[PDB]
RNA sequence: GGGCCCGGGGGGCCACGCGUCCCCCGCGAGCGCACGGGGUCGGCGGCGAUGUCGGCUACCCACCCGACCCGUCUUGAAAC
RNA sequence: UGGAAUGCGAGUGCCUAGUGGGCCACUUUUGGUAAGCAGAACUGGCGCUGCGGGAUGAACCGAACGCCGGGUUAAGGCGCC
RNA sequence: CGGAGCCUCGGUUGGCCUCGGAUAGCCGGUCCCCCGCCGGGGUCCGGUGCGGAGAGCCCUUCGUCCCGGGAAACGGGGCGGCCGGAAAGGGGGCCGCCCUCUCGCCCGUCACGCACCGCACGUUCGUGGGGAACCUGGCGCUAAACCAUUCGUAGACGACC
């Protein structure tokens, strides 16, 4: 739950961390372009 | 204030629970016509019960109780009351809460009554299983009014169609005078219709 | 909570009256005007946990509240005793009471049966639940 | 002018069938019941108000006779909209079956 | 007496579930419980449902028992149930009470002010024909 | 075992541990319905010791997969041979379901054996189920649903919200 | 797939001095924010001298839940 | 290469009270028609022990107890009491 | 029957003024047709996941000022008479009046009120129930019970005649 003391037990949690967060938001800008470009597909 | 019920086609038991319950929380309730509550079981094997409990008294005493009362209504009130904490003051002080009727006395008779769900008859009984009557079972173990309150039931629905009939009249009129003023009040139509209150 | 969001007042002796949130002032209360010709709530702090935040809104985007109402404009002053003191309403008040309340008022009346509604106190009736209904 | 709190029942303290928590309250509240419903009450102010044979100080108000026991609600009980409360003293037991005010604040919508 | 049946093609109105507030189409029935329903227009996947869930409405499509989807919305679409379904007042009901539910607090203040004004309008007429009524009796 | 929600339908392969005498021992497949995939293991080795001279200590399994039901679609009728014991015996009975899915129609009959024999979980081994034609069931309860026209209306329609409202004006109707 | 994710021809690295020999091919300064070795406000409001404020416990009363009379011998006592 | 796993600090000596009526249960088991009978094995109980559940109850089921707050559970339950 | 207050007791914080009922069936119009002392059946027409819906209905309270538009004019407020109610009986409606107002509702115009400087027990039912008193006016009443005595249809004594 604590983010600061994770680092001090395992400082690589927050590379893994950035990662994710970065990772997720990435995936998730795919996502909406794929389906607006299908909806927009569609609206042809 | 007062949650007014109708007995008729009620079950005994289903009705004794919820009303419990709510004069429990401090909420008086009145059931009238506890002759049109329902047993579920054919007659015979109802009224076998309670001549069942006609034969429990105190056999060196039998003026110490048990006490069998022979009224639909008091037959209820009992219900409840085997449903209720009654020797502690919560529960005396909820059974206070109660009053049980047989027919329709005034004033309830010209108020409107609620009925349970939950203990109707329609809804829980499947509708090929037999039942009692309170009335009948009560009139057949030693109750005394059953004619005088079919009797004074039947006044009471002559006035009531009287009653009925002035109340479709005013509805008529209410209905005829929406026509005639439905260009004045057609801009407050669109209102109520706008937010779901008029279909 | 947005900038002339209608809130309903739910404590002290403006208690169940409707009034306009303005702005979020720096300690985090909040500043609300009736405004005072509709309702006799003043400019007038209040506290975000003790309202109701309607979903009606008007436009007061383009209203310019004087910048000198601040927190240290609405704290109470002490007044002495030895017998009783009374607050008075300080000229300046009145002032920045008509310059606000002149610009959000044409805004209240632009929407129909708006300016009724704010002069109207809120209340539970009969069968209302407060879970049930949108505010 | 009306009422701005919503009506409650004091139904019973905390308990198992042979054993009471007097510190935890039930409240029934008119209009919920069911437990998804609770949702909106949880958190919110209690008021067990009653009155008495001596005066008391009122805030904002001078002297009468009444006196409050303030509360709040604490978390659902049941499935059938009852919550748990918890008052600054343990409700009297002559309060079973009684008015408990549920005030609409500390406002979340 | 009865005027609505089970049968293949009916369509349901479903009041609670997973799906309330949606139409079907009953495509077979399974067993005296369930039925294999359809709502290729209306958000429906094909699947099993109780007829506890659901309310038989007075509208019955006409294609083969267990017919797959394509000719389930073929025959929904010639029959446009969606029209047909809000013209019904079953459905305006349905219309009323969501929109009676959703009202704002404001709403709630102009139909209060509406119905305050509609109903004494009402009222002053209903005694004019009372008294007008009186006039014939005697 | 107990037949807890739905039953899945699991292929459990086993086999025995290979030995010198016989490095490739022959591979045994079952169908096992079971509500997980742990207890469909169980049940396996419970199977087999029964038919083999094996046992999880001697054996291994090799694959535990669940089997998705086919056509989740369409509606079938179900034959399902089964053995179990009552108080005073052990008889085979065949029975029929109509299902979307085979493991729908094997919880059936495990509700129904529980109904109408008062057959716990324990005591039923479901031997063979079967997807019969319309033309081969046998029983009339099956049957009458084979009818391409259908049709039958929902008499007495019983109140399900009978608490809400708890207490009511106007009087449940039953008829729709 | 594994080989500091081998060798050759848009996006993150807890790479970032150098003289080299060559495998291979020992102290920078300050400043600041903090999910950082357990709560603070550098935030506020009401009321008060004859009827009001606080007083666990204690005196009396009420209510809800609990609750059989002790000592003893006894396998076993509220014990007829 | 302290030569299987796992866990745990061990060894040793004086003085010593009460007890030396027991009883109960799963399983095994003798006598007996059987017994809330008499008599054994194993383990666990009650005795010495409250507490949740079995309405009630020495022994059943859960669980063992410093004085508290919050959370969650077991066995059992959720028409009303 | 028609003033200030003082104790004490509590709870409560809008109202629904009513067909009968059926549930494998219901509800409302429709008298054109048939019966009866305006009511019942038929026809016909509408509704029926009840909308002539308790998932409902009614009332809604910030107040006052000025002037407009809709709504009222058969209207709002106020002393006298006759039907009417008995299961545990109506401070309903109707007719007169001499009075009393053009305001009550809705949409606007125009300002004002302690705006008590963020904060609880607010807001009614409430001329609430019971108790002492104090007044201050009118119209009215002027008893019985028990003891004692007597009786003996009664009786342990009480009680009873
Ligand atoms: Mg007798
Ligand atoms: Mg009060
Ligand atoms: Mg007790
Ligand atoms: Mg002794
Ligand atoms: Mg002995
Ligand atoms: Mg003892
Ligand atoms: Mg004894
Ligand atoms: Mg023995
Ligand atoms: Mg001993
Ligand atoms: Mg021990
Ligand atoms: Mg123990
Ligand atoms: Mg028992
Ligand atoms: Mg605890
Ligand atoms: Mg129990």
């Amino acid at each position: 739950k604590n983010l600061r003391i994770m680092l001090k037990l395992n400082p690589y949690a927050k590379t893994m961390r950035r990662n994710t967060i970065l990772r997720q938001a990435r995936n998730h800008k795919l996502r909406v372009e794929r389906a607006a470009a299908a909806l927009a597909a569609k609206s042809d | 204030q007062v949650l007014v019920l109708d007995g008729r086609g009620h079950l005994l038991g289903r009705l004794a629970a919820i009303v419990a319950k709510q004069v429990l929380l401090g909420r008086k309730v009145v059931v009238v016509r506890c002759e049109g509550i329902n047993i579920s079981g054919n007659f015979y094997r109802n009224k076998l019960k309670y001549l069942a409990f006609l034969r429990k008294r105190m056999n060196t005493n039998p003026s110490r109780g048990p006490y069998h009362f022979r009224a639909p209504s008091r037959i209820f009130w009992r219900t409840v009351r085997g449903m209720l904490p009654h020797k502690t003051k919560r529960g005396q002080a909820a059974l206070d809460r109660l009053k049980v009727f047989d027919g329709i006395p005034p004033p309830y008779d010209k108020k409107k009554r609620m009925v349970v769900p939950a203990a109707l008859k329609v809804v829980r009984l499947k509708p090929t299983r037999k039942f009692a009557y309170l009335g009948r079972l009560a009139h057949e173990v030693g109750w005394k009014y059953q004619a005088v309150t079919a009797t004074l039931e039947e006044k009471r629905k002559e006035k009531a169609k009287i009653h009925y009939r002035k109340k479709k009249q005013l509805m008529r009129l209410r209905k005829q005078a929406e026509k005639n003023v439905e260009k004045k009040i057609s801009k407050f139509t669109d209102v109520l219709k706008t937010h779901g209150l008029l279909v | 909570i947005t900038p002339g969001t209608i809130l309903i007042i739910l404590t002290g002796r403006h208690r169940g009256k409707r009034v306009v949130f303005l702005k979020q002032l720096s300690s985090g209360l909040l500043l609300v005007t009736g405004p005072l010709s509709l309702n006799r709530v003043p400019l007038r702090r209040t506290h975000q946990k003790f309202v109701i935040a309607t979903s009606t809104k008007i436009d007061i985007s383009g209203v310019k509240i004087p910048k000198h109402l601040t927190d240290a404009y609405f704290k109470k002053k002490k007044l002495r005793k030895p017998e009783k003191e009374k607050y008075e309403i300080t000229e300046q008040r009145k002032v920045d009471q008509k310059a606000v309340d002149s610009q959000i008022l044409p805004k209240i009346k632009a929407v129909p049966q708006l300016q009724g509604y704010l002069r109207s106190v809120f209340a539970l009736t009969n069968g209302v639940y407060p879970h049930k209904l949108v505010f | 002018s009306g009422r701005l709190w919503c009506k409650a029942i004091f139904a019973g303290y905390k308990r198992g069938l042979r054993n009471q928590r007097e510190h935890t309250a039930l409240l029934k509240i008119e209009g919920v019941y069911a437990r998804d419903e609770t949702e909106f009450y949880l958190g919110k102010r209690c008021a067990y108000v009653y009155k008495a044979k001596n005066n008391t100080v009122t805030p904002g108000g001078k002297p009468n006779k009444t006196r409050v026991i303030w509360g709040k609600v604490t978390r659902a009980h049941g499935n059938s909209g009852m919550v748990r409360a918890k008052f600054r003293s343990n409700l009297p037991a002559k309060a079973i079956g009684h008015r408990i005010r549920v005030m609409l604040y500390p406002s979340r919508i | 007496v009865f005027r609505r049946f089970v049968e293949v093609g009916r369509v349901a109105y479903v009041s609670f579930g997973p799906h309330a507030g949606k139409l079907v189409a009953i495509v077979d029935v399974i067993d005296q419980n369930r039925a294999l329903v359809d709502g290729p227009c209306t958000r429906v996947r094909r699947q099993a449902m109780p007829f506890k869930c659901m309310q038989l409405t007075d509208f019955i499509l006409k294609f083969p028992h267990s017919a797959r989807q394509k000719y389930v919305r073929k025959a929904w679409e010639k029959a446009d149930i969606n029209t047909k379904w809000a013209a019904t007042r079953w459905a305006k009901k349905i219309e009323a009470r969501e929109r009676k539910a959703k009202m704002t607090d404001f709403d709630r203040y102009k139909v209060m002010k509406a119905k305050k004004m509609r109903n004494r309008i009402i009222k002053n007429e209903v005694k004019k024909l009372q008294r007008a009524a009186l006039l014939k009796a005697s | 075992m107990k037949a807890s929600g739905t039953l899945r339908e699991y292929k459990v392969v086993g086999r025995c541990l290979p030995t010198p005498k016989c490095r490739t021992p022959p591979l045994y497949r079952m169908r096992i319905f079971a509500p997980n995939h742990v207890v469909a293991k169980s049940r396996f080795w419970y199977f087999v010791s029964q038919l083999k001279k094996m046992k999880k200590s001697s054996g291994e399994i090799v694959y535990c997969g669940q089997v998705f039901e086919k056509s989740p679609l369409r509606v079938k009728n179900f034959g399902i041979w089964l053995r179990y014991d009552s108080r005073s015996g052990t008889h085979n009975m065949y029975r029929e379901y109509r299902d979307l899915t085979t493991a729908g129609a094997v919880t059936q009959c495990y509700r129904d054996m529980g109904a109408r024999h008062r057959a716990r979980a324990h005591s039923i081994q479901i031997m063979k189920v079967e997807e019969i034609a319309a033309s081969k069931c046998r029983r009339p309860a099956v049957k009458q649903f084979h009818d391409s026209k259908i049709k039958f209306p929902l008499p007495h329609r019983v109140l399900r919200r009978q608490h809400k409202p708890r207490f009511t004006t106007k009087r449940p109707n039953t008829f729709f």
